[PDB]
RNA sequence: AGAACUGGCGAUGCGGGAUGAACCGAACGUAGAGUUAAGGUGCCGGAAUACACGCUCAUCAGACACCACAAAAGGUGUUAGUUCAUCUAGACAGCCGGACGGUGGCCAUGGAAGUCGGAAUCCGCUAAGGAGUGUGUAACAACUCACCGGCCGAAUGAACUA
RNA sequence: GCAGUCAAGCGUUAUAGCGACAUUGCUUUUUGAUUCGAUGUCGGCUCUUCCUAUCAUACCGAAGCAGAAUUCGGUAAGCGUUGGAUUGUUCACCCACUAAUAGGGAACGGCUGGGUUUAGACCGUCGUGAGACAGGUUAGUUUUACCCUACUGAU
C-alpha cells in the first residue's frame, strides 16, 4: 500500500440542512403496495433514525450498588 | 460444538433452579427481595441467560465457519477463536455468579 | 457530501406553473374571540367581535386598551389551542388552514413578552490564545457584557475585556485546576473555586486577590452560589455558598472572610448547590438525594428529597436567571445607592416569582437515571413531574429566564424542550452528534445555545423549535458556553486551549 | 434445620476435639505438599500447576510492593471527573496470497470432469442489493457464510473500538481483481460508516463516511479488525 | 522463497556411526609384516570392571541429535558461586514477659469497643507497642503479631547465578 | 483476534527498544424475555483386542456437606456401557429402559447398502450442432482355496 493523502480524508459527508430534509423526510413516507424498492440509497441512517420515545430505559443499578454491596 | 454444549448445560442448570421471583407466593417474593434485593437477583440470572445465548450463537457461527477451512492451521486458529470467545463470555460473568 | 435528491420533470413543470399569492380578501367578516391569560387564566373582556383583518400589533394595542393599562402597554404573544402561534394575522394563522372560522368563537391564550430582542450569534468575533491548558469554566458579568471571566487547568484564571477581545486580566493565585467561576450578583468580586480544595476571591477592576483563599474543604470545590441581593439587606455584601466532592455546603462570610455554616447531611460528593430567593438552599448530591436547607433556620436541612434511583448530576430554579442577574437587566444601567439596588433586585426577583396568585420557586433536577424531576419544594414534599424520554444521563438542565419552559441537554446527543409548569414534553433538538455538555438560554427566553462533544456550538429557536445557526471553529470539545446578559455576545471554551467570542 | 444451623451447632456443642491440632499440622504439611505436587504432577495438571505457582508468586510480589509503597509516604469539568473514558498506513507491506491459496476448484458434472468453476475460500463484501448469479453461469462462489457487513474499527485517538459497518472495499493490496471481488484480508483498505464517532469537519459537515485498513486474518479468527486511517 | 560461488553424490567399493543416499575416517592390483585414522576397550566383541578430580538417585534417570516441547517456568532435591544486609553495647530459632495512655478517635449501625464498613490515621509515654496482623464475641472479653525486653551463646538471613 | 494500559524482568547511561504475569475496549447489555453453498468418500452386520483422556461400579479428598440427594476433584481400565423411532438427509435428533447408556485406536497418513456403478431411457440447463452438464429420476453378471503360514482342534 503507497504511502497516500487519500487515504486519510475524509469519503463521505452530509451537511446539516441535508441531515435535518433526511429526518424530516422519514416519516413523511406512506409506502404504496405496488411500489417495490430499485435500489436503496446510502445515507446515515443511524443519524437518521431518531424518534422521539416517551420513557426511559431503566437505570443501571449496578453502577450505583454492586453484588457485592 | 461440545464446548458450547457444555457451557450452555452449566446455565441451564443455574436458570432452572433458582426460582422464578415473581411468580412465587407474594409473601415468598417479599422475603427474597429482603433477603437478596430481588432487582440484583434478577438482573444476575438475566446475565446468565444473555451469556447462554451467546454462548449458542459463537458455537453455531464457528461451526459454519469451519465448514469452509481450508488447512489443519486455519481449522485450530478458528477452533480457538470460538474457544477463546466462549471463554471471555464466561469470564463476564465473574460478579453474578459469586452473587449467585 | 450526499446531497438531497434533485427534482424531477413534473417538479420542475409544477414549479414553471403560475404560482398563487396569499392575498386577504377585502369581503373578510368578522369573528369572535376571547382573551385568555397563559399565566393566570382570567378572562377579559368576555367574547368580543373583531374585524378579519386585523393585525398581531394592533391585537396587542387592543387587548392592552381592553386592560385599561394603555399608558405602559406590555408586549404579547397570542396562540389559539393543536396549539398554533398567530404569526401575522388571524385569518392567515387559523382561518386559512380552516381548523377555525369565523363563525366559531377563536379562544386566543396571550402570554407577556420582552420588549427587547436578542439576535442569534452567527459568527466567531475572535478566537483569543492566552490559557496554557484546557478551559474548564466561563462566566460574563452581569453588569458588562465587556467582561468576561473563564476559569482553566493550568492554575489560573483570566478576566478577558470582550470589547477589543484581548486579556485584560490575570488571576494565578490557585495551585491545581480552577473547577469554577461566579461573577457576584453586584458585579464586584469574582469567586474561583479550584481543584486544590480551596475558594479564592478576585477584585475584578484591580485584577486583585482578596486577601487570602478561602480554606476548609478537603476535596475539590464542585459549585459555587452567591446570596440574592434582593434578600441581602443593603449597605451589606453578598454570601458564598459553596459545595465539594466531600460532600459539604460552607458558607462564607466575605466582608469578615469567615465560614459560618457547614451542612454536612450528604453522604457522597455533591453535584451542585443553589441559593434560592426565599432563604433556601438546594443541594444535589450523588446520594441520589436533594436536600433543602433554611439559612433562617441556622442552616437546618428542612427537606429530604428522595424520587432518583442515581446521581442527581444538576439542579436548577426558576428564578435562576434574576437570581444571577441581582439588580441589573439588559440594559446595564446601574442603581445609585445599595438600597435602590435591593429594591430593583426584589422587582427583578418578584416579576419571575410571583404571578398567578402566590410566589412560586419551581425547581429541576436532572439525574443519571437518564430523566428529571420537576419539584415545587415549599408546597410539598411529592414531585410535581417527573420528565422521562432521554436515553442516556441528562447532563445539564436549564429554566429559562421567564420560568416558562426547561431545557435539558443529555448525553444522547440531543436536547429537550419541556413546559416549565408541569413539566409536559414539547419538543427535541436534534443535531448534535455527540453528547451535549451544557446549555443557556438568551435573556429574552427566544434562544438556546448548546456546547457539545462534537467541537460544535449550536443555536436553536425555540420559537419554532427548529436549529437555528450551527457554527464550528473549535479544534476540540467544548467545555463550556455562555451568553450575555444583554444579549450581544456568547463565549465558550474547551480542550483547544481557546476562548471563542461569538456575536451576531 | 433452617438459618445458620451449622453456625449455631458449633456455637452449642463445638467442634470435633482434635480439630484445631489436625488443621494444624495439616496446615504444617502443606510446604512438603506443594513441593511434592511440584515435583510428581505430570502433563496437563503439572502445567497447570506451575502456571498458577507462577501466577500466585506474581501477586504476593505485588502485594509486597504496595504495601511497602504504601508505607513509605487531563484537567477535566467538574461534571466530567469521576467518570470514567507522512501519509503511510500502519500495514505498508503484507503477506502476498496467491490465486492457488485465494481459490478453491469446484468440479461439476456427475463424474466431476469440468473444472470451471472457483470458490474464494477468504472473507468477502458483497455490497448493498446482491443477488446471486444464476448457477449456470456462476463462475466465482462468494459463499454467504464468509460474508461480512461490519468490523471492529479501533480509532487511534481516543483509543476506543467500535462495531462498525462497512461501505465499500476500496483497496485489496494483493490485486485489483481481489478489489473488485470485495476480498477482505490483511492491509485491505475499506470504507467504513464513522457516524457513532460524532466528527464533525473544521466547514461542520458531519463525517460518516472513512477509511480504514483491516489489521487481522478474518479467514483465521473469524472477524474483522481495523485501524481507521486519521 | 529468489540470486552468486564452492563442495558431496549419481559412475564408488573399504573402516566406523547397531541398522541407512547425502555423518565421521579413508578412495580400491594380488599378498606378508608393522603402524594407525574415525570409532572404541563390563559381556555380546578385538581392546584397562585402567588411573585421577568432582557431580547425580530419577514410582520406567542417563548414556541424542544440542532444534522443539521451554514460560531461563515450577520444586522445603543436592552442589558450587555472586551481591546485599544483621551480629558478645549478643546473629538466627525457641521459651517467658511487656505489648501502654488520650480512646469505646469521627461517621455509620438494632449492636460495631483495632479486627462487617466509609473517610482521618494524630498526639503522649516509651525499651517498644498499628487509631491495628489475624483468630474470636451479638457487642465486650481473651489469644495473637507488628515492635521491645529477659534466658540462651556464634554465626545467620534475603535475593540472584550456574 | 485487533488496538491499547501496567510493569517482574532484559537492555542502556542515549529516562530508546523487547517484555512474563495482570488488565481495558469491540464483538455483547442489563429485570432470567423470547437452519445460509462441507465439491469428494460413508453407513451397517459379525467378531477380537488395545488406550485412558473414567460414564457406572470400588476406595478416598473438598464444598453451608444436617439427613437424603448432588457438584468439583484423586487413585483406578478389574468389570460393564442397551432396546427402538425417523431416508421429502442423519456429517444427527428424539423416546424409553438402565448402575451407566464414556471417549477413542488397531481402516479412514468376510458379506452388505450408499458411492469409482460402462452399454438402455426420460425430464431440466447450456450449445447452431455433434454433444456437454447447476442438475433430477429409473434399470443395470464378476465367480479362489486343494498351496504356505497363522489359528482351532487331532495323531
Ligand atoms: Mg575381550
Ligand atoms: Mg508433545
Ligand atoms: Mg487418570
Ligand atoms: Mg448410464
Amino acid at each position: 500500500v503507497q504511502p497516500d493523502r487519500r487515504w486519510f480524508g475524509n469519503t463521505r459527508v452530509i451537511s446539516q440542512d441535508a441531515l435535518q430534509h433526511f429526518r424530516s423526510a422519514l416519516g413523511e413516507t406512506q409506502k404504496d403496495t405496488y411500489q417495490v424498492l430499485l435500489r436503496r440509497n446510502k445515507l446515515p441512517m443511524s443519524l437518521l433514525e431518531e424518534k422521539d420515545a416517551d420513557e426511559s430505559p431503566k437505570a443501571r443499578i449496578l453502577d450505583t450498588e454492586s453484588y457485592a454491596d | 460444538k461440545y464446548t458450547g454444549e457444555g457451557f450452555v448445560e452449566k446455565f441451564e442448570d443455574i436458570l432452572k433452579g433458582f426460582p422464578n421471583i415473581n411468580d412465587v407466593h407474594p409473601f415468598h417474593r417479599d422475603l427474597m427481595d429482603t433477603l437478596y434485593e430481588k432487582n440484583h437477583y434478577k438482573i444476575s440470572l438475566a446475565a446468565i441467560s444473555r451469556a447462554k445465548s451467546l454462548v449458542e450463537q459463537v458455537a453455531r457461527d464457528y461451526v459454519r465457519l469451519l465448514k469452509f477451512g481450508q488447512s489443519l492451521f486455519q481449522c485450530k486458529q478458528l477452533k480457538r477463536a470460538a474457544l477463546g470467545r466462549m471463554a471471555t463470555i464466561v469470564k463476564k460473568l465473574r460478579d453474578p455468579l459469586a452473587y449467585l | 457530501s450526499t446531497l438531497i435528491p434533485p427534482p424531477s420533470k413534473k417538479q420542475k413543470k409544477e414549479a414553471q406553473l403560475p404560482r398563487e399569492v396569499a392575498i386577504i380578501p377585502k369581503d373578510l367578516p368578522n369573528v369572535s374571540i376571547k382573551f385568555q391569560a397563559l399565566d393566570t387564566g382570567d378572562n377579559v373582556g368576555g367574547a368580543l367581535r373583531v374585524p378579519g383583518a386585523i393585525s398581531e400589533k394592533q391585537l396587542e394595542e387592543l387587548l392592552n386598551q381592553l386592560n385599561g393599562t394603555s399608558d405602559d402597554p406590555v408586549p404579547y404573544t397570542f396562540s389559539c389551542t393543536k396549539t398554533i402561534d398567530i404569526t401575522d394575522n388571524l385569518y392567515s394563522s387559523l382561518i386559512k388552514p380552516g381548523y377555525n372560522s369565523t363563525e366559531d368563537q377563536i379562544t386566543l391564550l396571550y402570554t407577556p413578552r420582552a420588549v427587547f430582542k436578542v439576535k442569534p450569534v452567527t459568527r466567531s468575533s475572535s478566537a483569543i490564545a492566552g490559557h496554557g491548558s484546557t478551559i474548564l469554566c466561563s462566566a460574563f458579568a452581569p453588569h458588562t457584557s465587556s467582561r468576561m471571566v473563564t476559569g482553566a487547568g493550568d492554575n489560573t484564571a483570566r478576566i478577558w475585556d470582550c470589547d477589543t477581545q484581548t486579556p485584560m486580566h490575570t488571576l494565578k493565585g490557585h495551585y491545581n485546576w480552577v473547577l469554577c467561576v461566579s461573577w457576584s450578583p453586584d458585579g464586584e468580586v469574582i469567586a474561583t473555586g479550584s481543584m486544590d480544595n480551596t475558594i479564592r476571591l478576585w477584585d475584578p477592576k484591580s485584577g486583585q486577590c482578596l486577601g487570602d483563599a478561602l480554606r476548609g474543604h478537603s476535596k475539590w470545590i464542585t459549585s459555587l452560589s452567591w446570596e440574592p441581593i434582593h434578600l441581602v439587606k443593603p449597605g451589606s455584601k453578598p454570601r458564598l455558598a459553596s459545595s465539594s466532592k466531600d460532600g459539604t455546603i460552607k458558607i462564607w462570610d466575605t466582608v469578615s472572610r469567615v465560614c459560618q455554616y457547614t451542612m454536612s447531611g450528604h453522604t457522597n460528593s455533591v453535584s451542585c448547590v443553589k441559593w434560592g430567593g426565599q432563604g433556601l438552599l438546594y443541594s444535589g448530591s450523588h446520594d441520589r438525594t436533594v436536600r433543602v436547607w433554611d439559612i433562617n433556620s441556622q442552616g437546618r436541612c428542612i427537606n429530604i428529597l428522595k424520587s432518583h434511583a442515581h446521581w442527581v448530576n444538576h439542579l436548577s430554579l426558576s428564578t435562576d436567571y434574576a437570581l444571577r442577574i441581582g439588580a441589573f437587566d439588559h440594559t446595564g444601567k446601574k442603581p445609585s445607592t445599595p438600597e435602590e439596588a435591593q429594591k430593583k433586585a426584589l422587582e427583578n426577583y418578584e416579576k419571575i416569582c410571583k404571578k398567578n396568585g402566590n410566589s412560586e420557586e419551581m425547581m429541576v433536577t436532572a439525574s443519571d437515571d437518564y430523566t428529571m424531576f420537576l419539584w415545587n419544594p415549599l408546597k410539598s414534599t411529592k414531585p410535581i413531574a417527573r420528565m422521562t424520554g432521554h436515553q442516556k444521563l441528562v447532563n445539564h438542565v436549564a429554566f429559562s429566564p421567564d420560568g416558562r419552559y426547561i431545557v435539558s441537554a443529555s448525553f444522547d446527543n440531543s436536547i429537550k424542550l419541556w413546559d416549565g409548569r408541569d413539566g409536559k414534553f414539547i419538543s427535541t433538538f436534534r443535531g448534535h452528534v455527540a453528547s451535549v455538555y451544557q446549555v443557556a438560554w438568551s435573556s429574552d427566553c427566544r434562544l438556546l445555545v448548546s456546547c457539545s462533544k462534537d467541537t460544535t456550538l449550536k443555536v436553536w429557536d425555540v420559537r419554532t423549535r427548529k436549529l437555528s445557526v450551527d457554527l464550528p471553529g473549535h479544534k476540540d470539545e467544548v467545555y463550556t458556553v455562555d451568553w450575555s446578559v444583554d444579549g450581544k455576545r456568547v463565549c465558550s471554551g474547551g480542550k483547544d486551549k481557546m476562548v471563542r467570542l461569538w456575536t451576531h | 434445620p433452617q438459618n445458620d444451623y451449622i453456625e449455631r451447632h458449633i456455637k452449642q456443642h463445638g467442634k470435633r476435639l482434635d480439630h484445631e491440632e489436625r488443621k494444624r499440622k495439616r496446615e504444617a504439611r502443606e510446604s512438603h505438599k506443594i513441593s511434592e505436587r511440584a515435583q510428581k504432577l505430570t502433563g496437563w495438571k503439572g502445567k497447570q500447576f506451575a502456571k498458577k505457582r507462577y501466577a500466585e508468586k506474581v501477586s504476593m510480589r505485588k502485594k509486597i510492593k504496595a504495601h511497602e509503597q504504601s508505607k513509605v509516604k487531563d484537567a477535566l469539568p467538574t461534571y466530567l471527573l469521576d467518570r470514567e473514558q507522512k501519509f503511510s498506513v500502519p500495514l505498508p507491506k503484507v503477506r502476498g496470497i496467491s490465486e492457488e491459496e485465494m481459490f478453491k476448484v469446484i468440479k461439476t458434472g456427475k463424474s466431476r470432469s469440468k473444472s470451471w468453476k472457483r470458490m474464494i475460500t477468504k472473507h468477502t463484501f458483497v455490497g448493498e442489493g446482491f443477488t446471486r448469479r444464476p448457477v449456470k453461469m456462476e463462475r466465482i462462489i462468494r459463499p454467504s457464510a464468509l460474508r461480512q457487513k461490519k468490523a471492529n474499527v479501533t480509532h487511534p485517538e481516543l483509543g476506543v473500538t467500535v462495531f462498525l459497518p462497512i461501505l465499500a472495499v476500496k483497496k485489496n493490496p494483493q490485486s485489483p481483481m481481489y478489489t473488485q471481488l470485495g476480498v477482505l484480508t490483511k492491509g485491505t483498505i475499506i470504507e467504513v460508516n464513522v457516524s457513532e464517532l460524532g466528527m464533525v469537519t473544521a466547514g461542520g459537515k458531519v463525517v460518516w463516511g472513512k477509511y480504514a485498513q483491516v489489521t487481522n486474518e478474518p479467514d483465521r479468527d473469524g472477524c474483522v479488525n481495523a485501524v481507521l486511517l486519521v
